[PDB]
């Protein structure tokens, strides 16, 4: 008959097989570097829309100095339907 | 009229009552408890508290009888009291 | 309890409930079947709709959306049995107004 | 031999070490033969025929080695080579030959050659998520979460 | 300094949203893991084991041993659930028909629903209409199931999809490689010829080569449900926020608290009275342990699948203890109480504990005629009046009457039995203490459990009730006898 | 497809934002729905919904279709959202096959979704003027040459062009332009004579208007499949066979599509005259290679004809099936060991087999082979036929035969890879979020130097950077950096297995 267990099994049971190490090479290194560059450059891209901040405390003279400025791409309204114009 | 208000003569049995009523709790309490409960769990149907059976089950005053309306207190008050004027704004 | 030897109370059967409904004494029926029989106060979380304890929801590990609610103990037992059967009743609370 | 005895069973005990030694020796022999065939580089067909190893040939080689005292039969060596094939390391081909030094199968001859794997280890195995035994219970918010995982923690620490 | 937080809100339930929980949600809801099959410890105290069944961390069922999770007694403990993981998944008997329907609706290769783009768009447009009722949902489910069963080939991947039906008990059979009277297909030809080694090593496979259709075991069913696109979940008439298709196949069982599993400690013998749910859960844990032992020791598939089917049957009984397709050799010996049996029936939770339940402050007595009382008046004996009390609030009107009642006390008929103060809710028994001081210290707002006196409205009923007039509210008058008397002119209503 | 939805949500949240990833996930979950109902279900502003839909359709992630009553419905492309992760591999392969000009062209195309040839060449020139220095300017001639080379090689393709409104139903404008696709000008670049020089970011009318281009992911998928088959045959037989099959695939690419059971057969003479002269190979050697490949028990190529000397064909579906089997056996070996891999290959070669037969053919002692079989059953690597003697299906009177279903195994492995990449992305995001404080500290202490680099740059600001308490935190910073690097490498390398499984599952279907 099966024996009784007092404590529950471990939340993360150990395994005698470990993952195979990652492939090494200039190609993999360049791909990693390019993916990192894409992660860094796509957040600042105009397509990356951020949450519009709201509920401003007050208005100040330094508003014009701290005003975030970024160029906005113009979608092609000829290809895009009319239901997306502002 | 209650039997023929949907355009079809529906009986008072478990087959004719489920088509008329919608309260999952009432349908489960009447008959086919487990079947109706599992069907409702599968369909994800939300049951309201409008029916007398579910009102009694949850322990709230049923909508029928004295609970159909609401009462108000005839207190000495003044709606929209005068607002204090803002001096700085 | 049921029997008199075990100090049991009377039973307001389905026929008594039907008579009370026909009369329309909603407050009387409520005081009979909820207040004076199996009155109890539970804690329900307004986020997940589950039952908490001591104003704490172990599911979400929070206590901001937990609120007290009057409910029959039989109804609470039914909810627990359904949750055990995997039929989870998600209670969406709201103000009485 | 089926109901009792056997070249592998010794006193009702399977010789895992013995079968492993046989497999290792056969694979080493086949790899050396394939390497010699590749280094010959005389002609593709000749290279393939030289890398090919016959069942009788490998059986005589194992007999000359003499790892164990029990006599190993041609069918036993064939079963060992079939296990090696199932392991994904050698390849067998059935050619047509009426009679020769083997004369085992009527008109057919099995030739074995050590072959490299199809593709190297894939990318899934290189991540702790693909080799996790409790992978089914993975969830964003809970006890088993990737944020507080131990497998990935140790894999990154190593 | 101090943060603003609301103490209590008059929350009213709006509606109940039924649904299902995934294994992850079950683990998150549960507090501990029950893995021990035993109940009590080896010591003579017979204390419950830790991380096992009947543990006090999942509630309490005894008045002496409080709960370990929350430091409260049994009257204040609400109970906590637990999660028990199963080695092999099992079909949920309650959702078995739903699983069959979902399998007949979706493909067995790509897990997509057997519907074209036009039909999908039509169903989405028909479902997006507001005010969708349960009857309309069920009708749409029926129509979609019929239109999916009408088709036989998939338009997404091209794989063949035969009929899916139920065989035996808790087993699903898919007739993928069906017999074709006309020219056979390459797929079925390859499937039939792939048994070369099987026939070579076992000749009994060739005669039984036919009727070899796919067997959708819980493992394959869950693997298919876990890869169903979320776009097709709405087409299954299943709310996505309520549950997911992968939730129908259960891998964790939710052991309820001890409030649902009452345990009586019978000290008169060496045993206790336990409900059937506890025994069913113990048997399930034992079967899981046995399956793990067989997997570790390398048992034979036949007995492994036998144990798996036995576990499935035990779970199906624990859920609903009354089935029909139970084999004779697998039929239970005794009768157990499942959740379905506890819910349904005359003594069930809906009919036995919700629609009709027992109350207090009520009595039952024989009746006798008395024409000297009005039709709207009923006689109540002094003995029952001294027991049935009414909570009266101390106000500026009946302050002196309540003072006199308290001074009289529980002995004299006109009086009270208990007093609950306004500040503290600690009741005070009038049989002990200075009743004169208790009366002199009566503040406004307190509650007094006064005896049943003249003028009080009282409900009078006959147990067999045909019409509403079988129960009426009369005015109670106290008399020295021991029977309920009323005007005989009101006997026709009560019959 | 919960794992797919989670992966798409993570990718969108990491690439575009939150107000857009919410709309994307809603679309992926609900299918095609009007904009008004999409906004009502999301609960955000209509302007935000419009911006999300526009930025999603710009990258060719979502499409709009007309229905009855002139209504427009937006449907998302889960396949495209998944392929989005393959951008690094696309950039790598295009940089390997072409120059940095084509690399930057593909990068700009993938980052902008849809742009004009003039715009993309201007951007590439502006970016390469920073790569090169010494007053050398970048001309548009070579950039347009590289662009047209990519076009004729089918790496870039023109987007669906809106038909002329004056000719097609001149009158009231419809709610949607109903963009159509044309195969005639699909790869025809416009004749642009204007040239220019890129600017070096000093910070001190369109002829090709309406013609937008995009990256043809089908060509990249085909090239990856070809490279995989080439590497497989190289590891199997030799590099000569790899070169031969590479030449055959290069010749077949133009004359075949991306989905076909068999490619157009080629002849020995044409293969020989097309093979590079860099290999001292003769006609008889080529014939020997072809006839020995045709006899390969893996069925990479096939004769399929004898006319015109040596006529042979390639079996793309068979090659993909072999690659999928290789991936499956490799993952089984790495997850359970060589013995379990042997048992798996045995039960795969033998379509049906029992426990005793598995033991007899594997020479594995009892109590272990059955345990491994049960582990594989629980992990869904195989299924039981369960042939019954009676319709009762009682276990005691039925035979259980194991069988590996390659399609279901590949689908399960693909779901596992999706969930693995999702978990890796979640772990990376969690690490970044928990270490953001140190990240911000490092960013500030580095911006202290990045500012006033030349103007008013005093030497007294170099010995105070490391004086802060950030020095002991450099170890934690480096640990986080290496952990993120390894996580990204793992995510990129699992993409190869994901592509293999996706190609197999796509080629094993008919879509009838
Ligand atoms: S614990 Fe971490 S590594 Fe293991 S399966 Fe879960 S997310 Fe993946
Ligand atoms: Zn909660
Ligand atoms: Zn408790
Ligand atoms: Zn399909």
């Amino acid at each position: 008959l099966p024996d009784v267990v007092l404590k529950p099994p471990p939340l993360f049971p150990d395994t005698d097989y470990k993952p195979v190490p990652l492939k090494t090479g200039e190609g993999e290194e360049y791909m990693l570097a390019l993916k990192q560059e894409l992660r860094e450059t796509m957040k600042r891209m105009p397509y990356f829309i951020e949450t519009p901040e709201e509920r401003q405390d007050i208005e100040r003279y330094s508003k014009r100095y701290m005003k975030v400025y970024k160029e906005e791409w113009i979608p092609d309204w000829r290809r895009l339907p009319r239901e997306m114009m502002p | 009229d209650l039997m023929t208000y949907k355009g079809e003569v529906l009986g008072i049995t478990r087959f004719g009552l489920a088509k008329m009523k919608e309260s999952v709790l009432m349908l489960a309490s009447f008959e086919k408890t487990a079947d109706h409960l599992f069907d409702a769990a599968y369909f994800g149907q939300k049951d309201s508290v409008c029916g007398v059976s579910e009102c009694i089950i949850m322990g709230i005053p049923m909508n029928i009888g004295t609970g159909l309306f609401k009462l108000l207190h005839k207190a000495d008050r003044d709606p929209n009291p005068p607002k204090r004027p803002l001096i700085f704004d | 309890t049921e029997g008199r030897s075990r100090d049991g109370g009377l039973r307001l059967g389905e026929m008594e409930r039907d008579c009370l409904i026909g009369y329309g004494a909603s407050m009387l029926l409520l005081e009979r079947l909820m207040i004076s029989s199996d009155a109890f106060e539970v804690d329900v979380c307004g986020q997940c709709g589950l039952l908490g304890y001591s104003g704490w929801c172990h599911y979400c590990k929070s206590s901001c959306h937990v609120s007290s609610l009057r409910i029959p103990y039989a109804c609470k037992l039914l909810f627990q049995e359904l949750q055990s059967m995997n039929i989870i009743p998600r209670l969406k609370l709201s103000k009485y107004n | 031999r089926s109901v009792t005895g056997g070249a592998w069973y010794s006193d009702q005990d399977f010789e895992s070490e013995f079968v492993e030694v046989l497999n290792q020796q056969c694979f080493k022999f086949l790899q050396s033969k394939a390497e010699t065939a590749r280094e010959s580089k005389q002609n593709p067909m000749i290279q393939r025929n030289s890398s090919f190893a016959s069942s009788h040939e490998v059986w005589k080689y194992i007999c000359e080695l003499g790892i164990s005292k029990v006599e190993l039969s041609m069918e036993d060596i064939e079963t060992i080579l079939n296990t090696l094939i199932y392991d994904g390391k050698v390849e067998m081909t059935i050619i047509a030959a009426k009679e020769g030094t083997v004369g085992s199968v009527d008109g057919h001859m099995k030739l074995y050659r050590a072959v490299n794997p199809i593709i190297p280890p894939t990318g899934l195995v290189r991540a702790p998520c693909g080799l996790c035994p409790v992978f089914d219970d993975c969830h964003e918010g809970g006890e088993i979460s990737p944020s507080n995982c131990i497998y990935m923690t140790e894999w990154l620490e190593f | 300094k101090e943060q603003f937080r609301e103490t209590d809100v008059a929350k009213k339930i709006s509606h109940i949203c039924f649904g299902m929980k995934s294994p992850e949600e079950m683990r998150q809801q549960a507090h501990i893991q029950v893995v021990s099959k035993n109940l009590y410890s080896q010591d003579n105290q017979h204390a419950p084991l830790l991380y096992g069944v009947l543990d006090h961390r999942m509630g309490t069922s005894e008045k002496d041993r409080p709960c370990e999770t929350c430091g409260k007694n049994l009257a204040d403990c609400l109970g906590h659930y637990g999660y028990i993981d199963l080695e092999l998944p099992c079909f949920h008997v309650g959702y078995f028909r739903a699983v069959i329907g979902i399998l007949q609706m979706i493909c067995k290769t790509c897990c997509h629903i057997m519907l074209s783009q036009e039909e999908k768009k039509q169903f989405l447009d028909y479902l997006k209409r507001p005010g969708l009722t349960y009857l309309q949902k069920r009708g749409l489910k029926k129509k979609i199931s019929d239109k999916c069963r009408k088709k036989n080939i998939c338009h997404h991947c091209g794989a063949f999809n035969g009929t899916v039906k139920k065989c035996g008990l808790l087993k699903i059979i898919h007739e993928k490689y069906k017999t074709n009277k006309k020219v056979v297909d390459p797929i079925v030809s390859n499937f039939l010829q792939s048994f070369e080694t099987a026939i070579e090593h076992n000749k009994e496979v060739e005669p039984l080569l036919g009727r070899a259709q796919e067997n959708l075991n819980p493992l394959v069913v869950l693997n298919l449900f876990k890869r169903i696109p979320a776009e097709d979940v709405p087409l299954l008439l299943m709310n996505p926020e309520a549950g997911k298709p992968s939730d129908l196949i259960l891998t964790r069982l939710l052991v309820p608290p001890l409030c649902i599993r009452p345990s009586v400690v019978s000290d008169l013998k060496s045993g206790t009275n336990e409900d059937d749910l506890t025994m069913k859960l113990t048997e399930i844990i034992f079967l899981n342990d046995v399956i793990k032992k067989h997997r570790i020791s390398g048992a034979k598939t036949q007995m492994i699948m036998e144990d798996w089917d036995f576990l499935q049957l035990q779970c199906a009984l624990y859920i609903n203890s009354e089935l029909s397709g139970i084999p004779l050799n697998m039929a239970p010996k005794k009768w157990t109480r499942g959740f379905v049996q506890r819910l349904k029936g005359k003594q069930g939770r809906f009919r036995g504990n919700l629609s009709g339940k027992r109350v207090d402050f009520s009595g039952r007595t024989v009746i006798s005629p008395d024409p000297n009382l009005r039709i709207d008046e009923v006689a109540v004996p002094v003995h029952v009046a001294k027991i049935l009390t009414f909570p009266e609030k101390v106000n500026k009107a009946n302050i002196n009457f309540l003072r006199k009642l308290v001074q009289n006390g529980p002995e004299v008929h006109p009086g009270a039995n208990f007093i609950q103060q306004r500040h503290t809710q600690m009741k005070r028994f009038l049989k002990y203490g200075n009743r004169e001081k208790m009366a002199q210290e009566l503040k406004y707002g307190d509650i007094v459990e006064r005896h049943l006196i003249d003028g009080d409205v009282v409900l009078f009923n006959r147990q067999p009730s045909l019409h509403k007039l079988s129960i009426m509210a009369h005015l109670a008058r106290v008399k020295p006898h021991r029977t309920f008397r009323f005007n005989e002119c009101v006997c026709t209503p009560y019959n | 497809t919960q794992a797919e939805i989670k992966l798409c949500s993570l990718l969108l949240q990491e690439h575009f934002g939150e107000i857009v990833e919410k709309i994307g996930v809603h679309l992926i979950r609900t299918g095609s729905q009007p904009l008004r109902v999409i906004a009502h279900d999301t609960g955000t502003s209509l302007d935000q919904v419009k911006k999300a839909l526009c930025v999603l359709v710009q990258h060719n992630l979502v499409s709009y279709q007309v229905h009855k009553r002139g209504v427009v419905e937006y449907e998302a492309q889960c396949s495209r959202v998944l392929r989005m992760l393959r951008y690094p591999r696309y950039i790598y392969t295009t940089k390997t096959l072409y120059s940095d000009t084509g690399e930057l062209i593909v990068e700009e195309l993938l980052l902008n979704g849809k742009l004009t040839m003039s715009a993309v060449v201007k951007k590439v020139a502006d970016r390469l003027t920073e790569t090169m220095e010494d007053g050398k300017t970048m001309d548009y001639a070579e950039v347009s040459n590289t662009f047209v080379r990519l076009a004729d090689t089918h790496f870039v393709q023109r987007c669906p062009s809106v038909p002329t409104t004056e000719n097609s139903d001149p009158g009231p404008p419809p709610p949607a332009p109903t963009l159509v696709i044309n195969e005639k000008d699909m790869y025809l670049v416009p004749k642009l004579s204007l040239i220019g020089k890129g600017k070096r970011r000093r910070s001190s009318p369109i002829p090709d208007d309406g013609i937008y281009w995009q990256a043809n992911l089908d060509r990249f998928h085909q090239h990856f499949r070809d490279q995989a088959i080439v590497s497989a045959v190289a590891n199997r037989m030799d590099q000569t066979s790899s070169e031969i099959v590479r030449t055959m695939l290069r010749m077949s690419e133009i004359t075949t599509s991306s989905s076909a059971p068999f490619t157009q057969p080629l002849s020995s003479n044409e293969i020989f005259r097309s093979l590079p002269v860099g290999y001292n190979i003769s006609k008889q050697v080529l014939d020997q290679y072809l006839t020995l490949l045709a006899d390969d028990p893996l069925e990479f190529v096939g004769k399929s004809g004898d006319s015109g000397g040596g006529m042979y064909v390639i079996n793309l579906h068979k090659a993909l099936a072999s690659l999928a089997t290789a991936t499956l056996e490799s993952v089984v070996q790495e997850r359970f060991g060589s013995r379990c891999a042997r048992i798996f290959r045995l039960v795969l070669q033998k379509k049906h087999i029992e426990q005793k037969q598995v033991e007899d053919f594997a020479m594995i002692p009892a109590k272990e082979a059955k345990d491994m079989l049960y582990k594989m059953l629980s992990e869904n690597f195989m299924s039981l036929q369960e042939i019954p003697k009676t319709p009762d299906h009682a276990p005691s009177r039925t035979f259980y035969l194991y069988t590996v279903n390659i399609l279901s195994a590949a689908r399960m492995l693909l779901h596992r890879c999706y969930k693995s990449i999702a978990n890796l992305i979640e772990r990376r995001q969690f690490e970044t979020k928990e270490n953001k404080r140190l990240l911000e500290k490092s960013q500030r202490v580095e911006a202290i130097i990045a500012s006033m680099q030349a103007t008013g740059a005093e030497e007294a600001q170099l010995q105070e950077i490391e004086e802060m308490i950030t020095a002991p935190e450099r170890q934690q910073l480096e640990t986080l950096k290496r952990n993120v690097n390894k996580l990204d490498a793992s995510e990129i390398q699992v993409d190869e297995t994901i592509f293999l499984l996706e190609s197999y599952i796509e080629c094993t279907m008919k879509r009838q």
